[PDB]
């Protein structure tokens, strides 16, 4: 209830490091060796999670909870707006720990405020096996459908939804009718397609006037270029402006 | 040495513990203590309890099979040496010395209340796909098993009756070129049922013995057992992909004291020997 | 012994039915209807249809006061008397699904309802997923039969539950235009072994 | 769902593609009058012709069965007949239908006397209202 | 102990209802009335039918104001159409059927499709500029033969629950059902209202269907 | 209550309205009278009776001029014809209704038809190039029947509603309705106002029949 | 939907294909003149059989009664002595009544007595004019 801004959600987090089995499989080499710096490794990555996410989750006043903490084990529930932009911090974080050799499979999902913590849990590990056999990097957003990559996540969607967010702001008549007719017709030209996107070229010209000579023209082209990075993009858009 | 397929005409429901929880195949002593429920249900309980006492339908427990495949749990070979891996193929398992069967699914339900608040609750399940199934291994085929079965197959094996999953339509298909690999001995013995020696030779079934212990045991229902639910006497078998060297042979234990009529749990052993 | 009761659900309207735990997208239908995990054809939970049966049998069954019969024929866990359910239900799915696509409809529909605040007539859309009417379930009943006196009675007291449930709807949001089922050629088929008076089940059926 | 037009056929794939090009073909080698200058199609008559359309396309959806009843045939050989009346009093206009073939379009539709043909049809003509008003078009 | 309200709704203007919201042709016309998918005949839900009767109740057994949540409202409608509190629950004694087209023969002897669309539009202040709309309403005579379900419970009551929904009927008679009323449609009128037994004739059936039948 | 208003609508000269959906001969009217889809009498939408009594009202309740929105403009033509605004939505008390042709049966004494149409061009003003078209359009003297609800929920106010409902009819009778009003169609006139409670009978019943019928 | 003409049948199909072919056969061979020479029907003769057709069509379109007025039939005839009337005025008029079967059809107007058959004989005028301009 202090989140007045959004939908009124909760949202679950499940993660883990890729890579980590082969890891421990073949850990250090024979001709490098001396005993002792092999576990500087797994100390560094374990006081990193508890000390460093404690921190993180510290300086940055998050509506985070956390139960696990861990290479295989990552449980935190909290907020959406909060645990969604902590996704791409947690990536940034330990990718510089890392110094970009161990990444992050991670899986995130939406959940009713009122519902069975277990089943929250259980559905968000699942989903995030969803995204972890995607190993490689990547994190999945609410559903199985939607596996996005890290950087295809942060630079695709996270300038597709602050474009979103930095035009339709400026505009007193158009939000957010206009975005629900966009994601209705962005979301069903999967199955057929010219259909879809004429409607759409024609419904840009017609609010070309309204939404911008340029921005129908970056709706256009981004709805032929990569159009399941925009209506996921419009999706969280939706999201976070609720009520 | 015969087989008894069995194809699921909608999700299953086995579990482990708990509700939630499903499994995708049924251990040895669930279809002995399904069927002599069934001998309950026609009055035949003491013969056929005297039939497997006699060994005379020793049956294995129920394994995972796709179209003409059919596999077993990954043997527990204590070598030198695939982890997410869990079955391999009957007929190809020494060659280690392309899996799907379904998925599982949490179909979700209500108690209705009139003025109480309605009650959830989440039912674990899987699903077998369109060429799939279970099927499990017997010996020396009896026609009154046969009987026992057709019965079975209109009331339900799995967790959950009547409401509504467990249920199948059993066939033979009788073994042509499995049975040979049944006699064909080996130095390598695999067990293939839940299994529990007796007390005598028991000491002597670990001299290679790379087994796993699974507990088994759970409620218990009748119309005329203890006038409540009461649990039963968890009993400890060995899991079923075990391997040995020296053969056993399990027996049948009641585990039912205190209500007037007994109940037992099957274990015995089913062995596939190898090299 | 051990019967079979067959026949058919010929759906009337509506059959919003269960509901899953997908994430409930803002585009097309939140709170979608029940579906089989693998094929994804629409199909009740057989317990849906038995807790509806049980429950029309409870409230006329012994009207003025659970009683036997409600636990004769569906089961009971109490801590005095337990007893065997003589009824088998099975979860029913989707049979006509060839002769629901000669008339090229898809076998879902989607509703679109909502509420208005009657305080400042805000109104508030919601998407409800449901079969649509016209579907035929074809449904298979089997019966734990265990003394041959009480045939009769089970049978007249489930067909008076076969036909108060035409009246009543079948889960969902129901008094609100939804889950009225009809029930078409139901009939009887020994499973296995012989009945030899089968004759007056199968009528009352057909009755 | 073939309808070989006049060059190509055109299912439910590659249709407003095609009308996209056809166009991008018209209004970059637009039609030269008969009097001196360039001449470009309005958008009253081009709508005009979407609604002739639209106006039996809003009795096709309504509809069950594949094959059309002789109500819709008659409105369609009628929508056919009421384009060449246009196509033949402006030769703007004439050479729109000529260029973009809804004649042999609509032709196709009256052989194949089918529901989902009548539908691609329907398609075709308002992605065409669509690319005209998107490429080119005054908005 | 268990009836069945039957009778018909005319329509004697317009009526759109129901509708997809999710996009036309550039084409042709918006928001359409929501028909039944396999008959392809428009029908009115249960909800709307529901919802409009327990509003102009409401209304009504107040009486005048209506500012209330749809629960803590009235124990007389709460009777009929039912609550759900956590303590003070009440099952809802009506059921309501979803309503299909009945009289499409007649309308075939006349030789009209089910359904019209109508052009309307808008006019800005500032430009007296139009703003075409396409808007798909039943016709008006179609008549929506309808049943709904009273599942008797107590006997002191039934005289009163039926009096009070001739009077949801007879109000309802003066406004309109669903979509575009204020601008003249959806004005419906009710006729041959009658309540019939499950099986056998239950009592006192003849004091309901002339309290019904006014 | 509810307040019944009750009157007829004669027309003076033509009432082009409309425009349908079917089908126009080379030939003839194109942009026909927009009619009813059943019965094929013409009528005027209680849409577009709605929209001109509506901007007329609130053209006349400022001081003859307006340039603002339809859900931003006085408290008392909200309070008659409702509002959408997003904090306050004044639900709309008056409630119109699609008016068909009445007099069918006195114009078949004079064996004219219903509607006539109207050959009417255009000259170029500088080629004197003629450009023909034909408008179809309703036969002077049609009455129409209409009937309008007024959900009586106040009593301070009533008065006053009824005071520029008048008013709104009374400028609408100085004005045209629908199509071709500057080239003279659309000019009506009322006559037998009456106003009714549907139900039982408001007390002050004869001081707004008097303030409607004056 | 039949309007058996004078030797075959056209219904709400092919009209406007009749009226095409019977156009092209027009301006295939066109009249050679009394005198000698060519001549076309101007547009202003064809746009008054359209006009004098369509005075009718505008009174039956809005009546839904199968059964046309004994009225109705009355102005069928008088169309039928108006095409009379500019007929036997020039011959370029009367053969372009005679070859598209307009009599013929006027006649089987007056035998089928329907709403239909006349609105088809409309479509089948309006369909002339269409392809008459065309070309």
């Amino acid at each position: 209830e202090e989140v007045e801004v959004g939908i009124n959600r909760l949202g679950v987090l499940r993660a883990d490091v890729d890579n980590l089995g082969q890891a421990f499989i073949n850990g250090i080499p024979d001709d490098y060796l001396s005993i002792s710096r092999t576990a500087t490794f797994s100390r560094a990555m374990s006081r990193f999670f508890k000390n460093y996410l404690n921190q993180l989750l510290a300086e940055k006043s998050y509506k985070i909870n956390v139960i696990y903490a861990g290479g295989d084990d990552l449980f935190m529930i909290g907020a959406w707006q909060d645990i969604l932009d902590f996704s791409i911090v947690l990536k940034q974080k330990f990718a510089d720990f890392t110094q970009n050799k161990l990444s992050i499979s991670a899986g995130i999902g939406m959940f009713r405020e009122k519902y069975p913590v277990a089943r929250m849990a259980s559905l968000t590990g699942d989903l995030e096996d969803a995204a972890k056999d995607y190993t490689k990097n990547a994190v999945t957003l609410f559903d199985a459908t939607n596996v996005f990559s890290w950087d295809t996540l942060e630079n695709d969607i996270f300038v597709k939804l602050d474009a979103i967010t930095k035009n339709f702001e400026k505009l007193d008549e158009t939000g957010k009718a206009f975005i629900y007719r966009l994601i209705d017709l962005l979301r069903g030209v999967n199955e057929n397609q010219q259909i879809n996107i004429a409607r759409l070229a024609y419904t840009l010209s017609r609010m070309e006037e309204k939404i911008g000579k340029t921005f129908a023209q970056e709706l256009y082209n981004w709805a032929n270029a990569d159009r399941k990075t925009l209506i996921m993009a419009l999706e969280i858009y939706i999201l976070k402006t609720r009520e | 040495m015969k087989i008894i397929k069995l194809y699921f005409e909608s999700p299953v429901h086995f579990g482990e513990k708990r509700l939630s929880e499903s499994k995708i195949t049924f251990s040895a002593d669930t279809l002995f203590s399904a069927l002599m429920i069934e001998a309950v249900g026609l009055g035949k309980e003491d013969e056929f309890y005297q039939l497997a006492s006699n060994n005379l339908v020793k049956f294995s427990d129920a394994f995972p099979f796709i179209d003409q495949y059919y596999y077993i749990p990954k043997p527990m070979f204590n070598l030198k040496l695939f982890k997410k891996l869990l079955y391999v193929p009957i007929d190809s398992l020494e060659d280690y010395l392309s899996f799907n069967l379904g998925k599982l699914a949490l179909s979700e339900k209500v108690q209705q209340h009139d003025f109480k608040d309605s009650e959830p609750y989440n039912v674990g399940t899987f699903t077998f796909k369109e060429n799939t199934g279970l099927y499990v291994l017997i010996e020396q085929t009896h026609p009154l098993l046969e009987e026992l079965l057709e019965n079975l197959q209109y009331s339900g094996i799995g967790g959950k009756r009547n409401s509504g999953y467990g249920k199948f339509k059993f066939e033979i298909l009788e073994d042509s070129d499995i049975e040979d690999l049944f006699s064909a001995k080996g130095n390598r013995k695999i067990l293939l049922s839940g299994a529990l020696p007796k007390d005598a030779e028991l000491e002597q079934a670990l001299k290679n013995a790379s087994y796993l212990l699974e507990r088994r045991g759970g409620f218990v229902q009748s119309d005329t057992y203890a006038t409540n639910l009461v649990k039963k006497q968890d009993l400890y078998v060995f899991k079923s992909g075990s391997t040995f060297e020296n053969s056993f042979d399990g027996d049948i234990y009641q585990v039912g004291k205190k209500g007037n009529h007994p109940v037992y749990k099957y274990a015995k052993s089913f062995f596939l020997e190898v090299s | 012994m051990k019967l079979v009761i067959e026949g058919t659900i010929v759906l009337k309207t509506g059959m919003h039915i269960g509901g899953s735990s997908d994430f409930s997208a803002i585009g097309a239908v939140a709170s979608p209807v029940v579906r089989d995990t693998l094929t994804r054809l629409p199909l009740i939970p057989g317990s849906s249809l038995k807790g509806k049966m049980r429950y029309l049998l409870a409230k006329e069954l012994n009207n003025g006061i659970d009683q036997d019969e409600i636990l004769r024929l569906f089961g009971s866990s109490e801590k005095d008397k337990i007893r065997r359910a003589r009824l088998k239900f099975n979860d029913i799915k989707l049979s006509n699904l060839a002769e629901l696509e000669t008339f090229n409809v898809s076998s879902t529909e989607v509703k679109f309802e909502n509420t208005i605040n009657r305080k400042t007539a805000v109104a508030n859309p919601r998407q409800i997923e449901r079969v649509i009417a016209g579907s035929k379930f074809d449904f298979e009943i089997f019966y734990n039969l265990d003394d041959i006196k009480e045939v009769e009675k089970d049978f007249e007291n489930i067909k008076q539950g076969f036909d108060l449930l035409e009246f009543d709807y079948l889960g969902g949001h129901g008094t609100r235009g939804s889950g009225r089922i009809a029930f078409e050629n139901l009939s009887v088929i020994t499973a296995v072994g012989n009945f030899e008076k089968i004759n007056t089940l199968n009528e009352i059926l057909g009755a | 769902t073939e309808l070989k037009i006049g060059n190509e056929k055109v299912n439910s794939t590659n249709f407003g593609d095609f009308a996209e090009k056809a166009i991008r073909g018209i209004n970059h080698k637009p039609f030269v009058n008969s009097k001196g200058g360039e001449q470009k199609i309005t958008t009253s008559k081009i709508r005009g012709i979407l609604e002739l359309v639209n106006k039996v396309y809003n009795r096709v959806i309504n509809t069950n069965d594949v094959e059309l009843s002789e109500n819709i045939l008659a409105d369609i050989a009628y929508i056919k007949v009421k384009i060449a009346y246009e196509s033949g009093r402006e030769p703007v206009v004439k050479d729109f239908i000529q260029r973009t073939a809804f004649t042999a379009a609509i032709t196709d539709v009256m052989n194949q006397r089918t529901r989902e043909s009548f539908l691609l049809f329907a398609r075709y003509v308002e992605s065409l209202i669509a690319y005209f008003k998107f490429y080119g078009g005054k908005d």
